[PDB]
């Protein structure tokens, strides 16, 4: 019983994503090569990583249905509060579990606990990472759910600096109730519940993984060595 | 406090 309307949003949301991800991983190449051999060997090629995708999450989220419609002040705010969040959904894309690595390509990137942390990270959100990459591995989300789960992480009412929440939540309630619909036509209950309740489980996941990661980045970027390493999209998004 | 990177690319 999918809509139009919520056919129309999976179809946008299904082609914004084809249009901000490529499996290809072509574009890899271009970024500052990684060092592995302490320093952090790896922070100028996770660095370029990182900015590469947050260019694509914003490319991502200007195609949400509803998200052009709020102000620019709230989707700066939308948009620097859930960056990191997307990037560790996205990611799961390219997450294995044979060897709980992010796999995009070949070995020179395919990255693993010790990468994240020649980044200047420690188990204190790599060990959460990583049990978050496999959990939502563990769902087998078809890519509706993957793509429908990422907008409405974006468009969320609950991020300090909000003005307009209640259009947030009215975007958000859209793709939520998309989400369910397209849910129950695949998976009758009780299942049907148990998966949605473990995809905003995830969402809660990510709060907590946003938190731990800015602990982080905190302490790095305050040193100006670890910060000439960053780029200057880095700095602006995951700074003020 | 200013976003001109994200501005552009939110343009
Ligand atoms: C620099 C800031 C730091 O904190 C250091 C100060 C490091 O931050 C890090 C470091 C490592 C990771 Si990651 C979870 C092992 C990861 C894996 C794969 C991946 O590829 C996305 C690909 O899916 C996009 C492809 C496309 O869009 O075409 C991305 C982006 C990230 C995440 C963060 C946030």
């Amino acid at each position: 019983k999918l809509s139009e309307e919520q056919q129309h949003i999976i179809a946008i949301l299904l082609d914004a994503h084809h249009k901000t991800y490529d499996p290809t991983y072509a574009d890899f190449r271009d970024f500052r090569p990684p060092v592995r051999m302490s320093p952090l060997s790896m922070l100028p090629h996770l660095a370029d990583l990182v900015s590469y995708s947050i260019q694509k999450v914003i490319g991502f989220a200007k195609m949400i249905p509803g998200f052009r419609d709020l102000t620019s002040d709230d989707q700066i705010v939308l948009l620097k509060s859930s960056a990191i969040e997307v990037i560790m959904l996205r990611s799961n894309q390219s997450f294995t579990m044979d060897d709980m690595s992010w796999d995009c390509g070949s070995q020179d990137y395919k990255y693993d606990v010790t990468d994240v942390s020649k980044a200047g990270h420690t188990l204190e959100l790599i060990e959460p990472l990583i049990k978050f990459q496999v959990g939502l591995k563990k769902l087998n989300l078809h890519e509706e759910e993957h793509v429908l789960l990422m907008a409405i992480c974006i468009v969320s009412p609950d991020r300090p600096g909000v003005q307009d929440a209640k259009l947030v939540e009215a975007i958000q309630d859209r793709l939520s109730n998309t989400l369910q619909t397209y849910i129950r036509c695949r998976h009758p209950p009780p299942g049907s519940h148990q998966l949605y309740a473990k995809m905003i489980q995830k969402l809660a996941d990510l709060r907590s993984l946003n938190e731990e990661h800015s602990k982080q980045y905190r302490s790095l970027s305050f040193q100006p060595e670890n910060s000439m390493k960053l780029t200057p999209l880095v700095l602006e998004v995951f700074g003020n | 406090k200013n976003h001109p990177m994200l501005m552009n690319l939110l343009k």
